RNA sequence: UACUAAGUGGAAAAGGAUGUGAAAGUGCUAAAACAGCAAGGAUGUUGGCUUAGAAGCAGCCAUCGUUUAAAGAGUGCGUAA
């Protein structure tokens, strides 16, 4: 219901806000078998990938008083990869992966209070 | 096929169908129920045929109740015969079903099975039947 | 095609239309197609 | 891709294979040769079928629950589920577990102790 | 002032139907509804008896659990399986 939206906005809006780094995703034609492998090879409790509601997360970002992000989220497929401390060996890791994956497309996400364009996610990694 | 075991007189009169319901006009024994839109005279042919119905279309832990049954007999003479020379033989036991009363019922299965069930009961007999539901 | 005074869908695919002031019902499966409901 | 079963200590035959374009010859010392640490245990292995011609292969442990009929000691499970016979307790369990992590996909170890349970569950062995 | 599209009116039953009008409730929806389209749609495993064989889709022993957004001992087709 309404409080139960309510209760989700709030909590991933604060973890938005205690968190370091984010990268967006899409969810075009990856198998579960490969979702669960990039699960265990992550294997860190900073670095997290998760379904968000593309809605859910620009009202989060609206109460994370961020600005820029907009554009990640108009009209496209939405992944989140929250990274915590270090954020470099994670798009290391999720860059080594879609380049063993077929196709893959890549929008832009968030770090350190600044925002990074398609290019500027390829040399992030 | 139901029949009463003795009888007081082989003929008697036949006994209306029309009027109201008197009796077994709501759900009792269990909580899903086939009641008459249309009395009738409806023998106990129609009863095993629904009934053997029912149990084929039942589970294994259902449970059902036959409400009505086929006290009254009917007469018919023989084919070929003029009028006269007295009532013709029983033939048949009849049951008296008035438009309100509730023939079958089910209960102890999910809901699904047992419409489906009263459904096909309901379709081996003449009148016209309809859902009904017991009060809580 | 089977007419009968009674139609009803026999798979889950068999859908009812009404074509001519006819009720019949089309499917995937050729054998399931009814008419005069 | 294809999930095919072939003995550990018997994997030379196959018709199958030659419909892919697989070379069976060359191969065939592959199958053999990283399966003898596990002689007898039959072992079906996962291949990558595609036109590449370099197919990599996988081996699989052996399927599930005929370990649960090892540790209980019986010889097949109860065919009633209500009906218990088989008793294991949490170290037979774990034992299971640390064996069967290899084939699994969970990322903790007390998801694949569950995995005992449910399994066993379906073998009708009490969880002591 | 409404209704019918059947020449119903201007003859008929058991039964069947997204014909249409009226009413009374209940679920979701611009924190996005339904349909469609684009993607994924899993692992132990193909569980085990059982069956020549079934192991996502023969009867079973039942009718598992994790990862996860989701996934079913599967939705069918279908494969000796
Ligand atoms: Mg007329
Ligand atoms: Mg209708
Ligand atoms: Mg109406
Ligand atoms: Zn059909």
């Amino acid at each position: 219901a309404k409080k139960d939206k309510a209760q989700q906005v709030a909590d991933v809006s604060h973890l938005l806000s205690t968190s370091a780094g984010f990268v967006i995703f899409d969810y075009t034609s990856m198998s579960a078998i490969e979702a669960t492998s990039i699960r265990k090879k992550l294997f860190k409790n900073g670095s997290k990938i998760k379904v968000i509601k593309n809605n859910i997360l620009r009202r989060a970002l609206k109460a994370g008083k961020f600005e820029g992000i907009d554009e990640t989220a108009i009209k496209g497929k939405l992944a989140v990869a929250v990274g915590v401390n270090e954020i470099v060996e994670t798009l290391k890791a999720v860059d080594g992966v879609v380049k063993a994956k077929e196709a893959m497309n890549f929008v832009c996400g968030y770090f350190d209070n600044r925002a990074f364009n398609s290019a500027d996610l390829e040399k992030i990694a | 096929m139901l029949q009463p075991k003795r009888t007081k007189y082989r003929k008697p009169h036949n006994v209306s169908y029309e009027g109201k319901a008197k009796g077994n006009s709501y759900v009792a024994f269990g909580e899903y129920g086939l009641v008459a839109t249309k009395g009738n005279w409806i023998d106990a042919r129609a009863i095993e045929s629904a009934r053997i119905a029912i149990s084929k279309c039942l589970g294994k832990t259902g449970k059902m109740w036959i409400r009505i049954f086929p006290h009254m007999s009917k007469t018919k003479k023989p084919l070929e015969v003029r009028m006269g020379s007295g009532k013709g033989n029983p033939e048949f036991w009849v049951a008296v079903v008035k438009q309100g009363t509730v023939m079958f019922e089910v209960a102890n299965i999910p809901e699904s099975q047992m419409i489906k069930a009263l459904t096909r009961a309901g379709h081996k007999l003449p009148v016209t039947w309809k859902i009904l539901k017991r009060e809580e | 095609m089977k007419v009968r005074a009674s139609v009803k869908p026999i798979c889950k695919d068999c859908k009812i239309i009404k074509r001519h002031q006819i009720v019949r019902v089309i499917c995937k499966t050729q054998k399931h197609k009814q008419r005069q409901g | 891709i294809a999930k095919i079963n072939l003995l550990g200590g018997q994997a030379k035959p196959g018709p199958a294979l030659a419909s892919v374009g697989i070379n069976m010859g060359e191969f065939t010392k592959q199958f053999n040769e990283k399966t003898k640490d596990k002689q007898g245990e039959m072992i079906p292995c996962v291949i990558t079928a595609y036109n590449d011609k370099s197919f990599d292969f996988i081996l699989k442990t052996t399927p599930v629950s005929i370990l649960l009929k090892q540790a209980a000691k019986l010889e097949k499970g109860a065919k009633n589920a209500k009906t218990i016979v088989g008793k294991i307790t949490m170290a037979k369990a774990k034992e299971i577990a640390q064996y069967k992590l290899v084939d699994l996909n969970a990322n903790t170890v007390e998801a694949a102790l569950k995995m005992v349970l449910g399994t066993a569950k379906q073998m009708g062995i009490e969880v002591i």
